RNA sequence: GUGAACAGCCUCUAGUUGAUAGAAUAAUGUAGAUAAGGGAAGUCGGCAAAAUAGAUCCGUAACUUCGGGAUAAGGAUUGGC
RNA sequence: CGUGGAGGUCAGUGACGAAGCCUAGACCGUAAGGUCGGGUCGAACGGCCUCUAGUGCAGAUCUUGGUGGUAGUAGCAAAUAUUCAAAUGAGAACUUUGAAGACUGAAGUGGGGAAAGGUUCCACGUCAACAGCAGUUGGACGUGGGUUAGUCGAUCCUAAGA
RNA sequence: GAAAUUGUUGAAAGGGAAGGGCAUUUGAUCAGACA
């Protein structure tokens, strides 16, 4: 453990990892951006669309000369892409995650993925041959990747502060007559 | 520097941007000067161009070589089955410019104008103008005071009319719908007019005349993405140029530092707007009409639809325009046909022609034969027949 | 699975190319076992492995 | 439901074809028949023949007859459960010329 | 096998079927072809390209160190049975 | 003003937390900087008078190391070509087998050798890296097995030369 | 276990760069002095 920044109350909560893993660290990137705050289970029905070319994900920032597609619309986007890689990559973490819960006892039925996130492991380095004598860096970019479900719960009731109110001499002279005065 | 030859620039930049249109079907820009003292009728009308044939006819013209002699002429023929009137709406003045006021509808609508208002016409419960059909229910009253109020005010006074495209080979349901500006005289006279036809038909003959010029307003064939050479008429670089040779070896001076506007570049070629003029009428059909491709001198029973049908479109069963030459716009596409806007004099505009003969024969290969009582005639008894 | 050895084996022991070495996709399982020469042989012998025939060059069209 | 039938229809070739590259018309011959079989049994799982992937190759690559007389039969699937219980084989069938037949439903049992 | 032929083209024996893949067929390309009428007007320049071509027969100029020049040039012809 | 190290001193701070690091929290100084709080950490460290220098960086196409935008972009297009089905396997466009379609066309993509390599041969196991997609396959990885001479070469002889 | 550089979360601003100076509104935040 030792996660990104969650704000999840841990008992309402499961969670799951890769690490070093050789998928693109931007393609997943934008797929795990994708998901996060669903409905678990509307995710995983997604993802599987997504796999099928029926939705597909936006790319948002990795994602400078990419293609344009209508599957973009329902998200007011033009580029999509569908990055089967990443998908079963994060969607086995999310099959995990699922176990997990099972396994604390949560209701499923409540599981929102309230936090998931991605980023880069370090770099694995092969190479090639340029014109000319030449050799460049040829290099895979993998990804650690984290998410967490948590059970969804409704209302928040209120309850907070007073802020001690306070008021000159001539501020109450006002209130102490408005009231002596009329209603 | 300075050229060196000169010559003229390649294309005109009264067509600019050379962008596709925002519709298929091309804008009437401009209405006919209006007379308010000659009876009310349109000053446009819709069909959908069907195709291309050849005509023969004696050319009339004192002076001319061809006087008294034969002429064959290409012609196109555009499907033009009646328009249906559906609505008014009256347009005011202001310092803004001419302004939409109201909308009038009719109270009963077709399917296929219905159809027009919609994108997913079968999902869909199909409720566009129900609450506005009950408006006339009530005497009529609110109806009324909005036909009152277009008479009040409004400089001016068009029609809502469609298509009947399901009179038409075409396999699109979905109609065409469109303003048309009625010219005869008197707004209030004019409204009535629009009311009276409400729901009910407007024929081509009440719109066009044989001899007459008139003008039309298409959605030029589309070429997609065109390269430098044949989009502008630019020459091809020579044979012996590296990293290729249809292109402008000369996109700018160093200064300006900045291409300019005036010079010809890649991009889309075609799907433009065009209003072209001064298309003479040769012929007006009638669809009920057998031996509308018969003539004085032909008189053999054959209606214009060439052997085997006009190619990429079907077969003319009801009446056309037959405009000599060539018009914007390609088979199937929406059509509009609009009433010159001056009156010419030219003497080519003003000859009454009178044609001679109808090709008819297929356009699908080599066609011999006009009908299949000719190609029965010529050829004999076959393997199949009797 | 993997016939590979097998496959080449055939090839030798009948006495041609591999190109014309029948393995009996039913006698998969059977075939496999088949590590040495002596148990290639006697699968070649009862029809497991068939040497499958020339392909014809005919004379007819020269003569 | 499902519905389990074979009937045997004819398919246009020709006009599949017509423009694809030579070394490519048996192999898209191959695919547009499976896509010719989803089109008419529902079913996204096509399977073809041995024989029926003779019939598409021979005469090479290029040279795919212009008509084909298939039969189609729609099967419910076995084993590990595929998505959909449904899935089509694909024959050919035996006829003197595939030219002029309308499509005809086979009594099976 | 064709053919003068260890050529090109097709085949038997043997050996392969390796070389990211899918969908489309915009511009501009790279590589392969064609084009009416004109015919080098293009261009530094016929660059590129096109034309010619095997064999049998006929015919073959200046000039020459008499050996050549020479497949000079120019022509006809050619399948099957 | 600040840093390494030295003499003296405050019987200086410290595992009840030294040093370091983080912190649009506090405070002193015109400034170099100095002080505190809180978090993190784990074994040493500071004030004052003096001594000493390998003592203060933004640059030097500076040295070494690490990291970006470029960019999921250029690209992965020469060598005619692939296809159906079964089998296996978590997994099969790519493995195995069957079938079909082609190719090299004996001036070979056939069958052997010389130089050079050095175990790559063969078998069983097997996929983390590698084979610029993949992988259940491999000239990869693991563990093993394998090269038999009186006649084949060397060895003997002489060559240019040493 | 610093920095460049990165992911997530929170907050904010953004009509052809951003960053900076004097000044104040607004929001957030906080020292001190009082008794
Ligand atoms: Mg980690
Ligand atoms: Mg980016
Ligand atoms: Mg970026
Ligand atoms: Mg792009
Ligand atoms: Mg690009
Ligand atoms: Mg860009
Ligand atoms: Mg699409
Ligand atoms: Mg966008
Ligand atoms: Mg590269
Ligand atoms: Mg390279
Ligand atoms: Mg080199
Ligand atoms: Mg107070
Ligand atoms: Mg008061
Ligand atoms: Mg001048
Ligand atoms: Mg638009
Ligand atoms: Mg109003
Ligand atoms: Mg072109
Ligand atoms: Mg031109
Ligand atoms: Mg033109
Ligand atoms: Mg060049
Ligand atoms: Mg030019
Ligand atoms: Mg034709
Ligand atoms: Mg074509
Ligand atoms: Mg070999
Ligand atoms: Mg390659
Ligand atoms: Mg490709
Ligand atoms: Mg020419
Ligand atoms: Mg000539
Ligand atoms: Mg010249
Ligand atoms: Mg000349
Ligand atoms: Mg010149
Ligand atoms: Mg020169
Ligand atoms: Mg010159
Ligand atoms: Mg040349
Ligand atoms: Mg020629
Ligand atoms: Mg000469
Ligand atoms: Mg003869
Ligand atoms: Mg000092
Ligand atoms: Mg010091
Ligand atoms: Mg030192
Ligand atoms: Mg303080
Ligand atoms: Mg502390
Ligand atoms: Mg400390
Ligand atoms: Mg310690
Ligand atoms: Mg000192
Ligand atoms: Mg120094
Ligand atoms: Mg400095
Ligand atoms: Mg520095
Ligand atoms: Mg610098
Ligand atoms: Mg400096
Ligand atoms: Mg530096
Ligand atoms: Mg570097
Ligand atoms: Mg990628
Ligand atoms: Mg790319
Ligand atoms: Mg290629
Ligand atoms: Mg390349
Ligand atoms: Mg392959
Ligand atoms: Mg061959
Ligand atoms: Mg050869
Ligand atoms: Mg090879
Ligand atoms: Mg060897
Ligand atoms: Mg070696
Ligand atoms: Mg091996
Ligand atoms: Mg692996
Ligand atoms: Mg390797
Ligand atoms: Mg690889
Ligand atoms: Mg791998
Ligand atoms: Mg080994
Ligand atoms: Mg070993
Ligand atoms: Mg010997
Ligand atoms: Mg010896
Ligand atoms: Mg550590
Ligand atoms: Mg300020």
């Amino acid at each position: 453990a030792r996660y990104g920044a969650t704000s999840t109350n841990p008992a309402k909560s499961a969670s799951a990892r890769g690490s070093y893993l050789r998928v693109s660290f931007k393609n997943t990137r934008e797929t795990a951006q994708a998901i996060n705050g669903w409905e678990l289970t509307k995710a995983q029905k997604y993802l599987e669309q997504v796999l099928d070319h029926q939705r597909a994900i936006p790319f948002r920032r990795f994602n400078s000369s990419i293609g344009r597609t209508a599957q973009g619309k329902e998200f007011g986007v033009t580029k999509a892409r569908w990055p089967a890689k990443s998908v079963k990559f994060v969607q086995g973490l999310l099959q995990n995650a699922a176990a997990n819960a099972e396994a604390k006892g949560l209701d499923a039925t409540k599981l929102y993925v309230s936090h998931i996130q991605v980023n880069q492991a370090p770099k694995q380095r092969r190479r090639t041959y340029r014109a000319h004598g030449r050799i460049n860096k040829y290099e895979s970019s993998p990804s650690h990747i984290e998410l967490v479900v948590t059970e969804k719960e409704e209302a928040v009731a209120k309850a907070a502060e007073k802020k001690v109110v306070r008021l000159t001499s001539r501020q109450r002279g006002r209130i102490a007559a408005q009231k002596r005065i009329a209603a | 520097s300075h050229r060196k030859y000169e010559a003229p620039r390649h294309g005109h930049l009264g067509f600019l941007p050379r962008k596709r249109a925002a519709s298929i079907r091309a804008r009437v820009k401009a209405f006919p000067k209006d007379d308010r003292s000659k009876p009310v009728a349109l000053t446009s009308f819709l069909g959908y161009k069907a195709g291309m044939t050849t005509i023969v006819r004696d050319l009339d013209r004192p002076g001319s070589k061809f006087h008294k002699r034969e002429v064959v002429e290409a012609v196109t023929v555009v499907d033009t089955p009646p328009v249906v009137v559906v609505g008014v709406v009256g347009y005011v003045e202001t310092p803004r410019g001419l302004r939409s006021l109201t909308t009038v509808w009719a109270e009963h609508l077709s399917d296929e104008v219905k159809r027009r208002f919609y994108k997913n016409w079968y999902k869909s419960k199909k409720k566009a103008f129900t609450k506005y059909s009950a408006k006339y229910a009530q005497d009529g009253a609110g109806i009324e005071r909005e036909l009152a109020r277009i008479k009040k005010y409004a400089s001016v006074v068009r029609v809502l009319v469609h298509t009947q495209i399901r009179k038409t080979p075409l396999a699109q349901k979905k109609a065409h719908l469109a303003e048309i500006q009625l010219n005869g005289g008197s707004i209030s006279e004019k409204v009535d007019w629009a009311r009276e036809h409400f729901e009910k038909t407007v024929a081509v003959d009440s719109v066009f005349e044989q001899n007459e010029m008139i003008d039309a307003i298409a959605v030029t064939k589309g070429h997609g993405f065109e390269g430098v050479t044949h989009r502008w008429g630019t020459k091809k670089l020579p044979r012996k140029t590296h990293r290729g040779l249809r292109k402008v070896a000369c996109i700018g001076a160093w200064h300006p530092a900045h291409v300019m506007w005036s010079v010809a570049r890649a991009g889309q070629r075609g799907y433009h707007s065009r209003t072209s003029i001064n298309h003479k009428i040769y012929r007006v059909g009638k669809g009920d009409d057998e031996a509308n491709g018969a003539t004085s001198f032909d008189r053999t029973k054959k209606t214009i639809t060439p052997m085997g049908g006009f190619v990429h479109y079907g077969e003319i069963k009801n009446d056309f325009i037959m405009v000599k030459g060539c018009i914007p716009g390609n088979r199937k596409r929406i059509v509009t046909l609009r009433k010159s806007l001056y009156t010419n004099t030219s003497r080519k505009a003003l000859e009454e022609v009178s044609l001679k003969w109808i090709d008819t024969a297929s356009k699908f290969g080599k066609g011999r034969f006009q009908t299949p009582a000719e190609k029965h005639a010529f050829m004999g008894t076959l393997k199949k027949d009797l | 699975a993997n016939l590979r050895t097998q496959k080449r084996l055939a090839a030798s022991v009948v006495g041609v190319g591999k190109r014309k070495v029948w393995l009996d996709p039913n006698e998969t399982s059977e075939i496999a076992q088949a590590n040495s020469r002596n148990a290639i042989r006697k699968l070649v012998k009862n029809g497991t492995i068939v040497k499958k025939a020339v392909t014809v060059h005919s004379k007819s069209r020269t003569r | 439901l499902k519905d389990v039938v074979t009937r045997e229809y004819t398919i246009n070739l020709h006009k599949r074809l017509h423009g694809v590259s030579f070394k490519k018309r048996a192999p898209r011959a191959v695919k547009e028949i499976k896509k010719f079989a989803k089109l008419h049994m529902g079913t996204d799982d096509v399977r073809l023949a041995p024989e029926l992937n003779q019939a598409i190759w021979k005469r090479g690559v290029k040279g795919v007859e212009y008509r084909l007389r298939l039969r189609i039969s729609r099967k419910r699937n076995e084993e590990e459960d595929a998505k959909n219980p449904l899935f089509s084989y694909v024959e050919p069938v035996l006829v003197a010329s595939a030219k002029g037949l309308q499509t005809v439903v086979v009594e099976e049992d």
